[PDB]
């Protein structure tokens, strides 16, 4: 019930909608499209459809959903594709057969004609429940255990628990009663992109994010349940980095969102991701896919679901957390992502702003970011997840002046700044150490005190060798290498020496493809230790570099040994090494 | 008394758009009454209503017009304007952006129900003020120092530690003392703040042991964009009661005013008035007077309010129309620069943009030294003159620096090294610092200090 | 000499020129599109309004 | 008396100001000298704080009288004004010590009074000062920030959805401000004995 009125471009009026609500998605025209309701003045709606308008006849029915723009959550959420609106690629292609993506698909979220192994858990059928209890667990696949939490804003004593056995969406495996009306609750929770999804106390950021790569994990590190940003245009360090993260990092699921960027990139990404296989601490080898979901909307796709992508991933994320799981979402590109929504301002005709952005974007950017972090979960058992954003950036021509770029840094704790630079001079990790930080490591200075006491303080003096490193630099340039002191020629080859072996990563090497944290603080040690032990005997720079030959072999080698000997073997050999180069430095003192 | 009226509750709602929601047949409407807003799902919002025209009404909803159906949602006309329940029992709280208690407290029993955006002060019965501050950091209180009346604000960009500074003056503020009832209450608004900072900022205000005397106004980012415009309105109407209707005086501090200018941004482009610069709204002259312009003294009443707003230039630019506009309106600034923090110092106030106008005041022979003046003075000019020489010596060299101008090199070198570097907790006195000040000002000579007379510092001695 | 006169040349090319002309193109910048481009749309947001 | 805030005093015949405004700074009367009549204008940009020349000019003018009329300026200067200008004092020719207080009216509105009382505080003001000047007198003023006073005039073409000039000002801002200036000047009173007082606009415009 509820006809157009006038089409004019993507704006559309319909009338007899007096019980329409603000930004509830509705259903427009016999195609079946897809758009979400801005004005209601008088009696009439006013509706902006996503998808061309082209072909609308006036009083074509219009059907309301009575939900705003949601996503199902719920099993087989994993491993799919899904475009920006929360559209299956994937059953998309296959059952439509062709490769076009049909104007006005209706194919559910989620399979629901599937079967997956249910099991409920050891709670009774007369007990009480509250929203977010965690009732049962599903096997989607192996090795990435589903659990099943009971919606929250919904709550009762239990009347009806589904035993364990093989079940579908469809089916209703839950229903229970909180006054005498009764409800029944299937495997499917719906919940609005816009929204939040509901937590118990914000913690505080207690775990950094191994991300695999020496340079990110010690030099600038980031926590679990923090922001990220990634000035990624050229190198492929953000496909590196995505690759990382997917593989080695410690979340027990990943969420790319990918929005508004070259649909050939998305392609590459998208048919690299299956390529991606990660071998488990256990042995067994397994794929990315199994704990890997992708929301990828091309430039192709509508402006609307272009900013939509990002909100259906970050809460995509937020149901993962539901259950405790550390998982990690990964903006392709925020400026893509800013581009949508200045042209869906345009469109409205908001007044423009700073440059022509509309004047929430910040604000927007600010309610987007301000999701992520280490959460204690709503309703019990006990469980703590977390939610961190690696979202990137992509300044234009690498002037961070933009009010994209300035809000991003403005919000975003740890900032890793990948350079052009490095990329030319043939760097695989190509982090920038002059423009990167770490803002939380006053906060993960407990645990990084709790490993090791002593590697906050290597870290320092780390941060202080790397920036003498541009003072001897400068100093270099303009007298040479010749004023240089014994001491301050022995800083400036450690600093070297930092730089071509620890600080770069090796990348493609089986020895160096991933660091562990322990292999990292080792080789720290091995070299600052090294450094001091070597400074404060100015000694002859000549004669110590001459007579540190192997001392210096050994400080290079300790990034080349591979990770198979394992952490006992290689902490052994690199605690060894580092007291042989002790004993060097100091017996020819 | 005037019989009570029960509020009438509309359900024409007849248009929605944007963040204003359109009413209808509304029977006596008055301007800026608050009315809340009941959704047919049953969930409550307030909303101001922004233009009456006949017997229309155009509501600013506050939590966002989503969910509003023009057919089963409900408006309730309260017929007065907002108002904030004021008492002295709302000490050592924390409120919401619209004063809700989250501190698992039960709510304020009001002494009054006072107005936010009070009447001005008959500048008449004005005051000025006339008594220094004992903050607890040095460079602030030697140069440019802060009355117990005026209004200044800290200018320092994103990413410095300008919140640091600010938890660190809260927790150590205090008066001269050259008490504790009429003592400084600190009134602390929190505009647009990060969930990080917000845990830092209670745990730090509760670890000093302040609590007592300190009231947190929180709102952050997550909160609506328009609920954070009345938070600076609602904290400076609790400071205003405290001070004059209470006595004890108050030490308003608003972080992040550059939050404050970016609501202001979104709400009027949402209604779409006429743009000032930089796209913001061509009154916001008048609404960061009505901020900031409440800081004084009060003739017949012996409290306080002190100001000391805390902005952030956007592109790290004074040009910038909300730190231009509040220079313009907030009588001086004490600025931090970027470049004195990649020199690892950790109060990076550069004094050379600083100037507090009403330090003439605030300095004299009641408090401080006859000297302080002039030495404020030298210590101003001098460092002009010495980056003027580290400009020459970058463009000429070396050997450009003359007999005079190394000696202004030298000055500034060892301005920026001691004088300006303070310890994270160092309550440094101002005669102590003023010593190693007149040493700056000695290590040029005697005689070549054109400014300042001989006499005048030759009154006070050294050791 | 020679080196001299022309690292003082290049010193103050670096330092003086560049740094001059480059607040000139922001300054410039802002005030086209900060202003003019501001003001356009003001106006024929003001001429719709009339329409309606 | 009474009279409308908008028209100007009628007089006789205006005529050219030919004595120089000692205002007892070096700079204003060395360098750059001002006319007992004509009209000034400082811009004093942001951090600046111009009202001290202001008041300086005010308490040290030759000028009999002074209309001290700061709009949309800070109300800390207004009590600074109201507080110094009695304990303040100067010396007339005949001898005696008095205050400047006893010859200066303030017509001022802070910023956080309402917006459109701006310009009736304007136009209050040179009214006054006109009155003064039939009196014979070479009284002067000093309007504060008339800048405010263009803030004022958009944010009420704003309300009216009047055709934005240049920066949302109305088209006659340039108009009206020198329908205010231009009343300044020496001139013949009207009626005899043959009053020749004049009238000082040192005006001052606060850029963005």
């Amino acid at each position: 019930y509820g006809y157009v009125r006038k089409v004019s471009g993507p704006v559309v009026i319909a009338d007899g909608m007096n019980g329409a609500a603000m930004y509830e998605l509705v259903r427009v025209g016999h195609d079946n499209l897809i758009g979400e309701i801005i004005r209601l003045e008088g009696d009439s709606a006013t509706i902006q459809v996503y998808e061309e308008t082209a072909g609308l006849m006036v009083n074509d029915p219009v059907l309301r959903t009575h939900k705003p723009l949601s996503v199902e959550l719920g099993p087989g959420i994993l491993g799919n594709i899904f475009d920006g609106i929360q559209r299956p690629l994937k059953t998309i292609a296959i059952r439509s057969g062709d490769v076009y993506i049909p104007r006005g698909v209706s194919v559910p979220a989620l399979d629901k004609d599937t079967l997956w192994e249910f099991q409920p858990k050891k709670i009774g059928e007369g007990d009480l429940l509250t929203g977010g209890d965690l009732y049962a667990t599903v096997f989607e696949n192996s090795l990435m255990q589903h659990h099943v939490a009971l919606p929250p804003d919904a709550m009762g004593k239990v009347t009806y628990v589904a035993p364990a056995g093989q079940y579908s969406l469809k089916d209703t495996v839950l229903e229970l009663e909180f006054q005498g009306v009764k409800k029944s609750f299937t495997m499917l929770q719906a919940w609005p992109v816009r929204t939040p999804r509901p937590v118990s106390s914000k913690l505080a950021a207690d775990t950094p994010l191994l991300t695999g790569q020496r340079v990110l994990d010690a030099l600038f590190p980031s926590v679990l349940g923090g922001t990220c940003a990634i000035p990624g245009a050229f190198g492929c360090g953000k496909t590196v980095i995505s690759q990382a993260l997917s593989k080695y990092s410690n979340s027990d699921t990943v969420v790319y969102v990918g929005c508004g960027e070259r649909g050939n990139e998305m392609a590459e990404v998208l048919m690299d991701f299956p390529q991606l296989t990660m071998t488990l601490p256990d042995g067994r080898e397994e794929s990315v896919m199994k704990r890997t979901t992708l929301v990828a909307n091309t430039s192709n796709m509508p402006v609307a679901a272009r900013e939509a992508s990002i909100y259906t991933g970050i809460t995509i994320a937020e149901y993962f957390r539901d259950m405790g799981y550390n998982v990690s979402m990964m903006a392709d590109s925020t400026s893509r992502w800013a581009e949508a929504l200045r042209e869906i301002s345009g469109r409205l005709a908001e007044m423009p702003a700073d440059s022509g952005y509309p004047a929430y974007l910040a604000a927007r950017l600010a309610s987007f970011y301000e999701r992520a972090g280490k959460v204690k979960c709503l309703g019990g058992p006990e469980r703590t997840g977390s939610v961190t954003i690696v979202g990137a950036v992509s300044p234009p021509g690498g002037d961070f002046s933009d009010p994209v770029t300035s809000a991003t840094l403005s919000i975003v704790q740890v900032f890793w700044g990948l350079d052009k630079k490095l990329a030319q001079r043939k760097h695989f990790p190509s982090v920038n150490w002059l423009i990167s930080y770490s803002k939380y490591s006053t906060a993960l200075e407990s645990f990084y005190e709790q490993f090791d006491p002593d590697f906050i303080n290597i870290r320092t003096k780390a941060r202080e060798v790397l920036q003498r490193e541009d003072d001897l630099n400068e100093i270099v340039q303009l007298v040479g290498k010749d004023a240089l002191a014994e001491g301050d020629k022995i800083t400036l080859e450690t600093a070297k020496l930092l730089r071509e072996d620890y600080l770069a990563q090796n990348a493609f090497t089986p020895y160096d493809k991933f660091c562990p944290f322990y292999k990292s603080v080792w080789m720290m040690r091995n070299i600052i230790h090294f450094y001091n032990l070597a400074n404060q005997a100015v000694i002859t720079y000549t004669l110590i570099k001459h007579r540190l030959g192997d001392l210096f072999y050994r400080l290079v080698s300790q990034k080349f040994e591979d990770p198979a000997e394992g952490e006992p073997a290689l902490v052994a050999k690199f605690k060894k090494l580092h007291e042989d180069l002790t004993a060097g430095f100091r017996a020819l003192e | 008394e005037g019989t009570l009226e029960v509020a009438m509750e509309y359900r024409t709602v007849t248009g929605v758009a944007g963040p204003l929601v359109i009413l209808d047949k509304v029977k006596g409407p008055k301007y800026y009454e608050i009315v809340n807003i009941r959704l047919g799902d049953g969930t409550m919002r307030r909303g101001q209503v922004l233009e009456v025209d006949g017997e229309k009404a155009v509501v600013q909803v506050f939590e966002g017009t989503s969910g509003i159906d023009n057919k089963f949602t409900t408006v309730q006309f309260t017929g007065e304007v907002l108002k904030t329940p004021v008492s002295l029992d709302m000490l050592g709280r924390i409120f919401n952006g619209s004063g809700k208690p989250i501190d698992n407290g039960p709510p304020i029993l009001p002494e009054a129900y006072l107005d936010i955006s009070g009447s001005s002060i008959n500048p008449s019965e004005r005051t000025y003020p006339e008594e220094m501050i004992q903050t607890g950091i040095s460079t602030i209180d030697v140069m440019n120092s802060i009355a117990r009346g005026q209004k200044i604000p800290l200018f320092s960009a994103a990413g410095l530690p300008h919140n640091e500074i600010a938890a660190q003056i809260c927790r150590q503020a205090g008066l001269v003392k050259r008490g504790e009832e009429d003592n400084f209450a600190i009134v602390f608004a929190a505009m647009g703040v990060n969930m990080e900072t917000a845990q830092f900022f209670k745990r730090d205000f509760e670890e000093n042991g302040s609590m007592e005397r300190v009231t947190l106004f929180l709102n952050l980012a997550n909160d609506p964009t328009i609920e954070r415009i009345i938070t600076p309105r609602i904290a400076l109407t609790t400071a205003e009661y405290l001070a004059y209707e209470c006595g004890k005086h108050v030490l308003v501090i608003l972080t992040d005013m550059s939050s404050y200018a970016d609501a202001l941004r979104e709400v009027s482009a949402a209604r779409e008035e006429v743009p000032g610069r930089r796209g913001y709204p061509g009154y916001m002259y008048t609404d960061l007077a009505q901020i900031y312009e409440r800081a004084g003294r009060i003739e017949g009443r012996k409290g306080s309010i002190t100001q000391i707003p805390i902005l952030t230039m956007p592109n790290d630019d004074i040009t910038h129309p909300t730190p231009d506009l509040t220079g313009y309106i907030t009588e001086g600034q004490i600025y931090i620069d970027r470049q004195l923090q990649n020199r690892q110092i950790y109060p990076p106030i550069n004094v050379l943009p600083s100037l507090s106008r009403l330090m003439k005041s605030a300095i004299g022979e009641g408090m401080t030294r006859r000297d302080h003046s002039d030495v404020s003075n030298q210590l101003y000019a001098n460092y002009a003159i010495g980056k003027d020489v580290q400009a020459m010596k970058a463009v000429v060299g070396e050997e450009a620096l003359s007999s005079e101008d190394l000696l202004y090199l030298e000055f500034l070198d060892k301005f920026e090294r001691k004088f300006v570097a303070q310890g994270a907790y160092d309550s440094r006195n101002i005669f102590q610092s003023l010593d190693l000040a007149w040493t700056l000002l000695r290590i040029f000579p005697r005689e070549l200090l054109h400014r300042i007379p001989g006499k005048t510092l030759d009154q006070y001695y050294s050791r | 000499l020679t080196l001299d006169e022309a690292i003082k040349t290049t010193n103050r090319r670096v330092n003086a020129l560049e740094n001059v002309v480059k607040p000139r193109l922001e300054n410039t910048i802002t005030y086209i599109k900060g202003e003019l481009d501001e003001l356009e749309r003001e106006d024929f947001f003001r001429l719709k309004k009339i329409q309606g």
